């Protein structure tokens, strides 16, 4: 009835064998466990039903297994089509629940990276950006640095989707605060762990340009 | 008329058997959860007996 996927992301060269887990709080009566494959922006497609069975035209490449509690999907080998996200639902019981699904994402090489405005701040509230490029780890931009001082709550995280043939590109992050924080200072500095790099990136921000 | 020469079977003996397998515990309720969307559907029953 719970239905809880594992992992929530997979991080796997094209070619590899992929494997998605996706246990039950209880038995699920008569295996009725399906798996649907959903790309990016449109309706999911149907995978596996009962656990075991491809539905017609699937390739061959996706199959299930599993009992009871645990059921899993695997991809002999994965193409570049599918790196997107998939779902399990179980229909053994009232009422039929979904899983939060797992995305599959292509493994590459480690990254390859590539003040405050006026008309904002004479509009009142304004927003500095801290803005990374093509990288791939998952993990970019992490603290900033309001006259040497750390914040939380002010800042918001917004990341883009893989590359067609970099499987990269990077996150934005805004740190927003209002007329009365940003003339009170004059630097905006920003720590990055782990970008694929050796120090921080461009963390110079005297007020003004 | 050879009619006498016949047989004796039971004609309803498989769908005895399938009304026994029926009162089996959560046979009822299978297919209740299976007919919950829809109003036809196959289901396997616990004697590994798929019927619609």
């Amino acid at each position: 009835e719970i239905v809880t996927q594992s992992p929530g992301t997979l991080s796997l060269s094209p070619g590899e064998r992929a494997t998605l887990s996706c246990r039950a709080s209880q038995n699920v009566g008569s295996n009725l466990l399906a798996w649907y494959q959903q790309k990016p922006g449109q309706a999911p497609r149907l995978l596996i039903y009962g656990a075991s069975n491809r539905a017609t035209g699937i390739p061959d490449r996706f199959s299930g297994s599993g009992s009871g509690t645990d059921f899993t999907l695997t991809i002999s080998r994965l193409e570049p089509e599918d790196f997107v996200v998939y779902h399990c639902q179980q229909y053994g019981s009232s009422p039929r629940t979904f899983g939060q699904g797992t995305k599959v994402e292509i493994r590459r090489t480690v990254a390859a990276p590539s003040p405050p405005s006026d008309e904002q701040l004479k509009s009142g509230t304004a927003s500095v950006v801290c803005l990374l490029n093509n990288f791939y780890p998952r993990e970019a931009k992490v603290q900033w640095k309001v006259d040497n001082a750390l914040q939380s709550g002010n800042s918001q995280e917004s990341v883009t989707e893989q590359d067609s043939k970099d499987s990269t590109y990077s996150l934005s992050s805004t740190l927003t605060l209002s007329k009365a924080d940003y003339e009170k200072h004059k630097v905006y500095a920003c720590e990055v762990t782990h970008q694929g790099l050796s120090s921080p990136v461009t963390k110079s921000f005297n007020r003004g340009e | 008329f050879l009619g006498f020469l016949l047989g004796v079977g039971s004609a309803i003996a498989s769908g005895v058997a399938v009304c026994k397998v029926l009162h089996l515990e959560g046979e009822v309720n299978k297919i209740k959860s299976a007919l919950l969307s829809t109003n036809k559907a196959v289901v396997s029953l616990s004697n590994g007996v798929s019927v619609l």
